[PDB]
């Protein structure tokens, strides 16, 4: 986005950005840097140990035997990719973790949810792995060159607008990554085809004055709540409170049977 | 919020100029349209217990899982919730004719609600199907020709089903 | 020419464990790539190693590109 | 290009599928355009030279420094003439091929897609193009179906134009 | 991909040329038989899974050699794959008998296609067999004159047929 | 945006690497260049409202048809003057900018990206401004490297819009 | 790609040897030539776009059968790749002339670009003839005396001629 | 290789774009450090052989049981002093080959990528390696913008063998 | 992939019969050999980096004109991915060993890898060198009888040595 709101949602990196794409008769700096990206964007920005790298697919993508999608192929389908954010994660976060490793965005539809889900069931992680990359968003996106790159935060064709506020769900930050088993946090917004209100970067952050309590650090709490007092008029709430009575709204929150979805500091 | 006479005041001090011929004469068709407005008002008004219980009886009857046991609308709380719900659309369409302009309806009723609804599983269709109900009732009883000074109520009307349709809208 | 130990995958099966070049020319923009974000640098002979399991995205997506196959060679 | 043809034949081979009675709706109301569309391309190449050269006189008149500033990009000489008379032309006779298609396809194919570059490269400004389509409008003469689609065409253009 | 529409409008656009009246005249009576190509399509793909699995079992009882093991039929696999190739040969012949066009086929399905075959050891000669029992199959279901308004569809089963032959002669 | 600093920092940290050498030199050329950029920057500053006049003058004196049809995208009447001078001033306070940071990358965050659709949707001609630009060019007074710097800016607006 | 240091360096390594100082001094005098280089560089930048579109005009002047319908030229889509063409040959025109070797404009250019324009059927002669006619220009406009320190810049002029030619021989 | 002119035209193509004023201030920077960088690579030549044996001697002095310890990766016999003076010829060459280039290119390019797997698999210390270089940073006798740039180089080798 | 029962699985599928008696007491006998196998495998892998790094060491010793400058080992890239080579094959004509067949081996490694040596300038005679020298290392540490259950273990060796022999004869 322009400076002015990508400063404040903390995503002026990605949107500075510039797609990397493997040209032909490329030096071997530049197979280098396409390696490097694909293991910071495909691995979500995790620190890469060197007993970790696909040395026969890197010399495949050096000696221009694959591609780049082949060589993005590769780090997906290893036992890397597996160990990190498949065998330990539920389903749905993995899915979650593809679209954002593979295309670059956050799912759309809980119908991609139930795609993915079904196609593993059948077909194995390689067959719901290859649906990704073999999809049209991914060729049209990045074709058999370009690097995959973050997109949810940019206007896409054949884009829901939502995404962009899932966006900030699955990506928390340029020195975040992937790493801690996890549960999505757009589960319940793609069940309900809702959207959460985005807390990112300096979003978060609310005015304190003298309200703050003594160590002035306010708290949003996100809950969900029906009636169980006085009368509720909204589903969702929100409540800003200082530390001090942090636990009091806790509690009373618990008394009252609300459910909290996201408690931040503001 | 606003009614009809404070949305053009707000309109013309935000463009900062007094406001024009036209806007005076159309705000005098309004005000020469005010005793039908307040005769729409009352006429729903009288009927609006008989408006909600007649259209949740029928909402029930046409969708019968709303009711079974483990629908939203089973168990006399939440049957209760359903039938204050059906109430305060009905409320604040009055409050919405009343004043001539949709803010109080979009403010304090309409804004927030479809998230509600669906944060608490409240089926919003169904509610928007309720409101139809409502609205059909409520647009007969304003037409009414019987014991009232004939005249043209169609613009009045044609505003109430607007502002019925939005709730509709907002619902679902 | 190198290349089956990564295309191949993970099916084990000796059906998956076949790969193929594609040789294809005439990718040129159409209408089917017009939101493309990348450019095509190449309307030449390309050649595309697919594994037996993924030939029938790949061909299908050279034919929604417009792209001709000449030739398809065992690896 | 799209058509309704070929777009019923892309949609049900991106999914796989046979042509179901949704495709054979969006044939049939391919068959009931179709013959207005027809006739509105006869009706339009039997006038097309006068509306070619009022469309382009339209343009002169409207926006007379196109005839007396010299430049490449402007019709002051007889060669920038030609080529306006050209480019309207053009404009007359894919919109032609739109209405014997059914659709933007022959404009998105043949036109519309790269003409930004083109009047930017060359400085030839996308209003006088606008002129000389709404004079096409306003001119052929067309009624019921016909006139409907060839102006949808027409409008096409002059929305992609500004 | 072309249409029979955008086919004559390329052309006309590759010469710079405005439709002629005779080519107008001759898209004009092919609007006039649509009515009939709709009618095939559906007939064909109202009876694929017929055509397709009579077509396979007639082949492999022609040619044994084809599912005794060792063939290239032989295993559940094999045996899907080419059922698959079969259906898919069906559907973009259908394809091209709704556009009118033989673009679809040419491009999307025959491209590569003999080729491919022969990289795999498939025997297209067979396949091109299988494509004329389907060919005869689908010829006879788009003629039969049980429960439709009569009328000669010889042109369009022509067209069929063609489109048929194209298929076998690509994969031959 | 794009500067030579920014740039070298973005390639060395896609890279994952130190600064070495290369972005060092990189810096040296940014300050050989930067005490020129500031000057022409200043001067620009100081003479920007003649200029800003003299341009949209120009460019009403090579258009004069700007200047007395009616309609929202031209400069007949005072409401479209004052719209042109805001715009020629915004061209050269983001050309003043560009010489500050030593890159084109304020006039491609501010101005370049997204001009094309602008002036298509507001059927504002990129001619126009092209004239602004080379009143600019020609009455700058610069002369050096300052003068270099800054007609490489104004050229590369005139570039982007031509 | 390599640069005019880089060129040496390899065969240097390759040779396993230190730069004599013949290859030192003759990267000195590149140093000293090098304010003309990122001249001639600012020059063609600066006029890159009334260099491409002079050139294209003058291309489709004579030789009109490329503009004429059916032509390669002919359609928007065509003519803004055309135009889009010449301005790539025209940029890595301007790599090869800053970086001083020839290696940018071989390796991301011109490979495969006669092998591409002959499968799209573009006449790669007609697209020599527009890097001439880009030649030209941007000679004339590089050896543009006024507003610019004089100096001898034949050298510099030479060596972008012999990138110009390169283009268009790869492309012919 | 990551010289400043490959680098500035690798950024610009990455973008599609022309050179900019950014990249003609890159070249003024490598301008600026050219002449120094090949007087920097001149002393390093004339006293490569002397630097050279300066350096396995400094390692032998640091490290003496690679003098007296049998193995194929260490020096105790001629083979192996043999071995030890051509790897620090290759590191003292390719430093004054990043002199010429301007970067750490040819560092990166022939030296760099890879040693540690070769490090590790014949089993030789980078120490060694490391005090070598720092041998040369004290000993090659260099000054000003030529000694900059030449201990760059020699401490990007050190800090990737460290 | 096959190993040494899925090998002659293949065979009989193919030629749809069940594995006769011979078949099954052959793979009986390689199953009374797995134990041998297994300590053959295990003895390569925990001696693969010694093997890889002298045999490499060897390579280099003799014909030294692969580490000068300009040949190919040269440079720490290319040192880095010979060696990475040599342990590659190694590892492959391990899991040749460990599957009883040598399809892993020839599928992933061999095939092609002639080409791509010519290809890249690599020459193959050398690297086959270094694939007997890996040979005569991996044997030799095979047949220690130290440490290890007594017995004859010719027939994995003789194994072993065919499958370096397919890659040094593949390789060059
Ligand atoms: C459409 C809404 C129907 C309709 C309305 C209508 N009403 C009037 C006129 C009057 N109605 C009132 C109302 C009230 N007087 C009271 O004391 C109260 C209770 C507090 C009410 C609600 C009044 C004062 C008038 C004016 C005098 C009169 O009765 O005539 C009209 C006449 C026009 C006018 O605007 O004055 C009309 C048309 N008529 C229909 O036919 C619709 C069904
Ligand atoms: C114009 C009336 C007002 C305005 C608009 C404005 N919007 C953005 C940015 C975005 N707009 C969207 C919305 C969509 N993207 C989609 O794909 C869809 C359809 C499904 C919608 C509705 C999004 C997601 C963004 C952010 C991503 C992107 O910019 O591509 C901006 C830019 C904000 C910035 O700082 O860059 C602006 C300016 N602004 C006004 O002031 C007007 C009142
Ligand atoms: C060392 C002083 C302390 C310490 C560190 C530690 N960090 C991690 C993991 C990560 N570190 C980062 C940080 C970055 N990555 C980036 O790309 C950027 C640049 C913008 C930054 C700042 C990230 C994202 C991670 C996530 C995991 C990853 O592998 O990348 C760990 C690993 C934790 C784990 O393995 O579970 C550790 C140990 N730990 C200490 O005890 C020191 C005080
Ligand atoms: C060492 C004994 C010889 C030698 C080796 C050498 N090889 C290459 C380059 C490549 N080697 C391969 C082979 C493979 N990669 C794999 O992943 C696998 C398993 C599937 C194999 C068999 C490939 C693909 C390449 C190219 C990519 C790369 O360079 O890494 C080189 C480098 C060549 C170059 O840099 O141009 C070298 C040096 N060289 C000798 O002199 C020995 C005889
Ligand atoms: C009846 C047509 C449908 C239905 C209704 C239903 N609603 C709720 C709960 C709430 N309804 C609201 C709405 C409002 N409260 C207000 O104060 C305002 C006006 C300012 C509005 C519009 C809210 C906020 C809630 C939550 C708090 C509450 O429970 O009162 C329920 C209860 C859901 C539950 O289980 O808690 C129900 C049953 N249900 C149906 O099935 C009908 C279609
Ligand atoms: C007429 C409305 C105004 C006008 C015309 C004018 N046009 C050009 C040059 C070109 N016009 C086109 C347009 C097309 N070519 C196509 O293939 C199609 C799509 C099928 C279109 C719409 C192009 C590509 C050019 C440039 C190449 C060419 O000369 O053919 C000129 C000449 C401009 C120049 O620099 O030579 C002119 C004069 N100008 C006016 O003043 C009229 C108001
Ligand atoms: C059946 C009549 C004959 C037969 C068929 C057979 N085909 C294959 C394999 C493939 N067939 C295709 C063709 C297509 N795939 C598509 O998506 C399309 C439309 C774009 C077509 C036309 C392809 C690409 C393959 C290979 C890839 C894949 O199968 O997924 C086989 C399998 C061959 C094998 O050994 O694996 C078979 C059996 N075989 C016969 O014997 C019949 C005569
Ligand atoms: C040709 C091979 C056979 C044949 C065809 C035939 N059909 C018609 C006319 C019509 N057929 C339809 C078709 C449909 N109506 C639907 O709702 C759908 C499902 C979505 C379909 C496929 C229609 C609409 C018509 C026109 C109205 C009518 O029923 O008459 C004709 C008559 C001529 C014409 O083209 O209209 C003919 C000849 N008749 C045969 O004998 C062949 C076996
Ligand atoms: C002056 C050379 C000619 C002219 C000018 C004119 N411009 C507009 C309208 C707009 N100008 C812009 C441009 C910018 N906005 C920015 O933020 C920047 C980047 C920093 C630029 C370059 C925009 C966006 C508009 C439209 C919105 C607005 O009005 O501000 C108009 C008015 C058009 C309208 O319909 O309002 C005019 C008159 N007119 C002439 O005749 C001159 C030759
Ligand atoms: C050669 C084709 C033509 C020519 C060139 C020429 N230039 C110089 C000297 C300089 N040119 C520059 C350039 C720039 N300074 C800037 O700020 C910018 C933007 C970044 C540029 C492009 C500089 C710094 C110099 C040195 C100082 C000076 O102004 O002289 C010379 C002199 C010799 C030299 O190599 O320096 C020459 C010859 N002169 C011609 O006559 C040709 C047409
Ligand atoms: C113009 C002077 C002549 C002309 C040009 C023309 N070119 C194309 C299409 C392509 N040109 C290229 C070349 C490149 N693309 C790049 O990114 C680079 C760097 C590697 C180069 C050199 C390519 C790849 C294409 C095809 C894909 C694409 O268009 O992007 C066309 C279009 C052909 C078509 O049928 O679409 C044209 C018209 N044509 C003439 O008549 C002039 C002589
Ligand atoms: C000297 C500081 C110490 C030392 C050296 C020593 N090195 C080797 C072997 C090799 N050195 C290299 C290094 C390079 N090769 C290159 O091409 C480049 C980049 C241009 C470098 C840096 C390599 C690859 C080898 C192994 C292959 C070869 O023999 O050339 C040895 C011999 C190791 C062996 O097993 O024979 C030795 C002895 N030894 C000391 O004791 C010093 C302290």
């Amino acid at each position: 986005t322009s400076l002015v709101s990508a400063q404040r949602l903390g995503i002026v990196a990605v949107d500075e950005a510039i797609p990397l794409e493997l040209r032909s008769r490329s030096t071997e700096e530049e197979v280098d840097a396409v390696i490097l990206a694909v293991y910071r964007q495909v691995l979500g920005n995790d620190h890469l140990m060197s007993q970790e790298r696909l040395t026969s697919a890197e010399s495949l993508l050096r000696g221009r035997e694959i591609s780049v999608r082949d060589f993005v192929r590769a780090v997906a389908l290893s036992e890397v990719y597996r160990q990190k954010f498949f065998h330990s994660n539920p389903q749905n976060r993995f899915i979650e973790l593809n679209y954002k490793h593979l295309l670059g965005r956050a799912p759309y539809d809980q119908s991609e949810i139930a795609f993915h889900t079904d196609l593993y069931h059948q077909g194995g992680y390689e067959a719901e792995i290859n649906s990704y990359i073999d999809s049209v968003e991914y060729t049209e996106n990045f074709g058999d060159w370009v690097v995959p790159y973050f997109r949810g935060f940019a206007t896409q064709r054949n884009q829901k607008t939502v995404g962009f506020s899932r966006s900030f769900q699955v990506y928390r930050g340029y020195a975040t990554s992937d790493r801690s088993g996890s549960r999505s946090r757009l589960t319940r917004e793609l069940a309900r085809n809702t959207a959460s209100p985005v807390y990112a970067g300096s979003t978060a952050e609310s005015l304190r004055g003298t309200s703050a309590g003594s160590r002035n650090q306010m708290y949003r709490l996100q809950v969900i709540q029906g009636a169980a007092g006085t009368r509720v008029r909204r589903g969702k709430a929100e409540y800003l409170v200082s530390y001090d009575n942090l636990s009091a709204k806790l509690q009373q929150i618990n008394r009252q049977g609300d459910t909290v979805t996201m408690i931040s500091l503001a | 919020m606003f009614d009809v006479f404070t949305r053009v005041v707000s309109q013309a001090d935000a463009r900062g100029e007094y406001l024009s011929g036209s806007q005076l004469d159309a705000l005098s068709a309004t005000v020469a349209e005010g005793n039908k407005r307040i005769d729409s008002v009352n006429r729903i008004t009288g009927n609006a217990s008989a408006i909600v219980s007649n259209a949740a009886r029928a909402l029930f009857a046409e969708q019968p899982q709303l009711i079974q046991p483990g629908g939203n609308a089973y168990t006399s709380r939440r049957m209760a919730a359903c039938l204050r719900d059906m109430e305060i659309i009905l409320r604040y369409v009055t409050y919405a004719t009343f004043t001539g302009d949709a803010s109080v309806l979009e403010d304090r009723c309409l804004n927030g609600l479809r998230e509600t609804y669906v944060a608490l599983g409240v089926p919003g269709a169904s509610v928007a199907a309720g409101v139809q109900k409502m609205k059909e009732a409520a647009l007969d009883i304003v037409n009414d020709p019987n014991g009232i000074t004939r005249g043209d109520c169609s613009a009045i009307v044609a505003e109430i089903a607007g502002y019925f349709d939005r709730a509709a809208a907002a619902v679902a | 020419m190198l290349g089956q130990s990564s295309l191949v995958g993970y099916s084990n099966t000796q059906a998956a464990n076949r790969v193929f070049v594609y040789e294809v020319s005439g990718l040129r923009q159409t209408d089917a790539n017009e939101n493309s974000a990348h450019d095509i640098r190449r309307s030449g002979s390309v050649f595309i190693k697919v594994p037996y399991a993924r030939m029938n995205d790949e061909m299908r997506r050279i034919s929604r590109l417009g792209g001709t196959i000449v030739n398809i060679r065992p690896y | 290009m799209k058509t309704p043809l070929t777009e019923a034949v892309s949609t049900a081979d991106s999914q796989g599928r046979f042509l179901s009675s949704t495709e054979l709706q969006i044939a049939f109301g391919r068959l009931r355009q179709a013959n207005a569309g027809l006739q509105a391309a006869k009706a339009l190449t039997d006038n097309a030279q006068s509306l070619v050269n009022g469309a382009a006189q339209a343009v002169y008149n409207k926006f007379p420094y196109t005839t007396q500033t010299q430049g490449n990009n402007f019709a002051a000489d007889q060669r920038g003439k030609d080529k306006c008379a050209r480019d309207i032309g053009y404009y007359l006779r894919i919109v032609t091929y739109c209405l014997v298609a059914g659709g933007t396809g022959p404009l998105d194919e043949y036109l519309i897609a790269g003409i930004d570059e083109i009047n930017r490269t060359f400085d030839l400004s996308p209003s006088w193009y606008v002129e000389a389509l709404k004079y096409i409008k306003a001119n052929h003469g067309l009624s019921g179906d016909a006139r409907d689609e060839a102006n949808s065409y027409l409008d096409y253009a002059i929305n992609a134009l500004s």
